[PDB]
């Protein structure tokens, strides 16, 4: 459903000692304590995925799913705006989908016919400046629903295409005994390319009991554009600049440091 | 299940406590005795000195 | 317990002491007061929605429900229901009212009379591994009970369904309803069934003059952990006012110990209740009012 | 060398009624362990002396 | 031929059979038969596969 | 029940299995803790020749 996709072959880098989370939900105060579970090992290979216009580069594939992944977000503007996760991505299986459009966040489980190239679009307006969210296709239909939420109604600016990246958003996903567990953290940063190196925790963020067979999962992405030629398809649209990096977890044990605070601040990979 | 006396003596009725709180009680008589022989050693080193 | 004198002797075992130092045990002080802190919560938990339900789910859909802000009082039920099998797993029955539990979630289905016994862990037939499985590590409790008199029809009742082939075994706490067609020979079945092409789903036959092991039966099982993760269903237990600086035997969100009680400079994590030592021993505490 | 003292019911127990309720079957023991330790610690001012 | 009999035998005069050369693949007694008592004492019935 | 762990294993799943684990690795322990004290000995001995 999208054409003008101008092609190169992709990228590659490593990952610092970043990627740790909270294990439990228990204080503790300047300690040193030993724990083996899923991790992300220190200097991993990581994928890099663009998203830019100067080349129409857009980069929504479908990746393998397995022991969890973790996800880092680096923009200026609110592109990324959820994930799909699914066995096989069709109407005979169920499937999950989180996604933000730009006033509620909605989390569901159901039996949905996803598109082929699925994605949210903001149409930018003459004179009168103004975005209003104009395009939203992600599926066909949903039949049967089991989980269900809603968040309470905002708004968020649209455009912001200006200067270099000032966010940076981590995630991570896990699946176990019908539990989908996701971490996150946000961050303010500036820099030009090359997620930087350092080190942060990754509070818990939500537990949610779904209970479904998950092995691949997609990338959200909103576009927008202005007066430019119709068509929608090969219609011209203006992503600005937004990167994401994945990685895989794999089970490690590890060494952490428990601050004066309660604050982990430190770990070792042995 | 526990390091905590406090966690089995909370979830658990005695009969069934009482296995968890012998296992304890075993390990830690271990572990004083292991000290005492350390110890014992040591002295022995330090009196010859 | 008179007289250190009497101390030594005792640990001596004899009659009779001679010169010496005779190192003792310690100093030794008993509570006075036995103190409660309990959340403040209200309303009764909603056990007629859940037991005294007009309709249960299939069992390969079952049903998964929430449960919280709720006084865990279970004599009410004591009038109006017979349950015929009730067990724990993670807990003794007879400290079920001097807990608070954190995550409650409630399962609901039916099944037949004679497979109640594959709801546990370890377990292995045709429910155990197509429909419903539970993890090794399982704390909560199972209760089930016959339902001949509602879910039973005079014609047969053909609402309830099960699955019968399924390519592997489930893991735990996982659903699956999908309704392709499973293939057993080796022609492929590509759509429509055939010789070797069934239709996994089959349904349960009820009659109101089957056998025991035949009619139908209610199951609900509830999961919960205890300690760590702040709770929000609590027993039927009164609170006491606070005392502090004094040694007393407390019980706070069903933690049950012995100490004095002092203030504190930490600061806790909104998601954070308990806070340990680094010998594994509790030592700070939130405190659920106030 | 440094003198020790050890006290077993407030080390393995600590301060608990149904524990060192169950130590009595073990308590033999104890009295053993501390006629090592003061054996070290008498040993102690001689060896100075 | 074993659980699907016409006739089965007195208790005191009790019936032995010798099993040999199979594939023991009990999933094909799903539809059929309902067990009421099922349980193995020596190994755990999720290895039996 | 045996002395093998791959036997254990194999027999049995992981809940039923721990239990002979433990008493495995406790009594590997306590060996291993006794070699090393035989050893002490021994080198004591050897330090004074
Ligand atoms: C974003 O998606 C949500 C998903 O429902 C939309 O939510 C609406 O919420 C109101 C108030 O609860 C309901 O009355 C509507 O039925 C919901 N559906 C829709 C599509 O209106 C929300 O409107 C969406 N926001 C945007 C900007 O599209
Ligand atoms: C990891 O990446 C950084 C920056 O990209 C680089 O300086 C460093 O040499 C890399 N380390 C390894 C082991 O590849
Ligand atoms: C990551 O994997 C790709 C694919 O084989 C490889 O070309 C690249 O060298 C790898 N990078 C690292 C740092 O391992
Ligand atoms: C801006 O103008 C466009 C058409 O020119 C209109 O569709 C849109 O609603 C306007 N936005 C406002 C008035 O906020
Ligand atoms: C799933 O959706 C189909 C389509 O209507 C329906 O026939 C079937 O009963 C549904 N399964 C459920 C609700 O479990
Ligand atoms: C804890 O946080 C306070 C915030 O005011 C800070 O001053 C203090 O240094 C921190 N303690 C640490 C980092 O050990
Ligand atoms: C309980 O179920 C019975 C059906 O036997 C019904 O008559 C009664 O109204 C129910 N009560 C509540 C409180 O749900
Ligand atoms: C208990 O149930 C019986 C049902 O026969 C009823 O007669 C009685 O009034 C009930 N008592 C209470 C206190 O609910
Ligand atoms: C989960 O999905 C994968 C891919 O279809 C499949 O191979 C696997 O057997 C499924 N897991 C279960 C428990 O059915
Ligand atoms: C709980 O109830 C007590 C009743 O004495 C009250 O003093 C306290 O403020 C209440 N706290 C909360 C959080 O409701
Ligand atoms: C069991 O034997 C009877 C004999 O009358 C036969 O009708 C039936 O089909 C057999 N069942 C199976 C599963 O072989
Ligand atoms: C399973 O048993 C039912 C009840 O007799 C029967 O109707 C159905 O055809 C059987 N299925 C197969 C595949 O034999």
């Amino acid at each position: 459903n999208l054409t003008t996709r101008t092609q190169l072959p992709p990228a590659y880098t490593n990952s610092s000692t970043r990627g740790v989370y909270y294990p439990d939900k228990v204080f503790r105060s300047s300690v040193l304590h030993l724990t083996q579970d899923l991790f992300l090992p220190f200097f991993s290979n990581v994928t890099w995925f663009h998203a830019l216009h100067v080349i129409k580069r857009f980069d929504n594939p479908v990746l393998p799913f397995n022991d969890g992944v973790y996800f880092a977000s680096t923009e200026k503007s609110n592109i990324i705006r959820g994930w799909i996760f699914g066995t096989t991505l069709d109407s005979k299986t169920q499937s999950l989908l989180i996604v933000n459009n730009a006033t509620n966040v909605v989390i569901k489980v159901c039996e949905f016919q996803f598109c082929n190239d699925p994605f949210l679009g903001v149409y930018y307006h003459k004179n009168n400046k103004s975005w209003m969210e104009s395009e939203f296709r992600v599926y066909s239909s949903a039949n049967n629903c089991t989980f269900e939420y809603v968040s309470q109604p905002f708004l968020i600016d649209l455009e912001g295409k200006q200067g270099n990246f000032k966010n940076l958003r981590e995630f991570v996903f896990k699946n176990i005994d019908g539990y989908f567990k996701i971490y996150s953290k946000h961050t303010p940063i500036n820099l030009v390319r090359d997620l930087p190196p350092g080190f942060s925790a990754l509070e818990p963020l939500v537990d949610l009991p779904i209970g479904i067979n998950i092995t691949r999962f997609q990338t959200l992405l909103a576009l927008h554009r202005s007066y430019l030629t119709p068509g929608d398809s090969s219609s011209g649209w203006t992503a600005g600049a937004a990167a994401y990096y994945v990685g895989y977890l794999q089970p490690r044990t590890f060494l952490l440091k428990y601050n004066e605070n309660g604050t982990i601040t430190d770990a070792v990979d042995c | 299940i526990s390091s905590v006396l406090n966690d089995i003596l909370s979830r658990l009725d005695p009969p069934e406590a009482e296995v968890q709180i012998d296992r304890l009680i075993t390990g830690r008589l271990q572990s004083l005795q292991t000290y005492v022989t350390q110890q014992l050693i040591r002295a022995a080193e330090i009196r010859a000195s | 317990a008179l007289d250190p004198l009497s101390e030594t002797k005792c640990t001596l075992k004899s009659f009779t002491v001679e010169k010496g130092i005779y190192q003792t045990s310690n100093f030794r002080v008993q509570p006075t007061q036995s103190i409660v802190r309990f959340p403040n919560i209200t309303n009764l938990c909603p056990f007629g929605e859940v037991f005294n339900a007009t309709r249960f789910a299939s069992v390969y859909a079952w049903n998964r429900k929430r449960i919280s802000n709720c006084v865990a009082d279970y004599s009410v039920l004591y009038n109006s229901t017979s349950f015929s099998t009730f067990k724990c797993y993670g807990v003794s029955p007879t400290k079920l009212n001097d807990l608070c539990f954190t995550n409650v979630y409630a399962d609901s289905f039916v099944i037949r009379g004679d497979e109640v016994r594959q709801i546990a862990p370890g377990q292995t037939g045709k429910i155990a591994d197509y429909n419903y499985k539970l993890p090794d590590d399982f704390t909560g409790c199972v209760i089930a009970w016959n339902s001949n008199n509602l879910d039973s029809k005079v014609g047969g009742n053909y609402n309830y369904l099960y699955r019968l082939f399924r390519k592997s075994n489930l893991k735990p706490f996982e659903r699956d309803i999908s309704t392709e067609i499973y293939q057993a020979g080796s022609t492929p079945c590509n759509g429509v069934e055939g010789l070797n092409c069934y239709f996994p789903l089959q349904s349960y036959g009820f009659h109101p003059t089957y056998g025991v092991g035949y009619q139908p039966y209610r199951v609900v099982v509830l999961s919960f952990e205890l300690l760590n993760a702040p709770a929000t269903v609590c027993g039927p237990k009164k609170s006491t006012n606070l005392i502090k600086n004094k040694c007393v035997n407390f019980n706070f969100n069903g933690l049950t110990g012995t100490g004095v009680l002092t203030q504190s400079n930490k600061k806790f994590l909104p998601f954070q209740q308990f806070g340990r030592d680094i010998a594994d021993t509790t030592d700070a505490v939130r405190d659920p009012q106030t | 060398m440094t003198k020790t003292s050890v006290d077993c019911t407030m080390y393995i127990c600590g301060d608990s009624t149904e524990c060192s309720n169950l130590l009595l079957q073990y308590g033999s023991f104890c009295t053993q362990l501390n006629r090592a330790l003061t054996g070290i610690a008498v040993e102690q001012d001689k060896n100075t002396q």
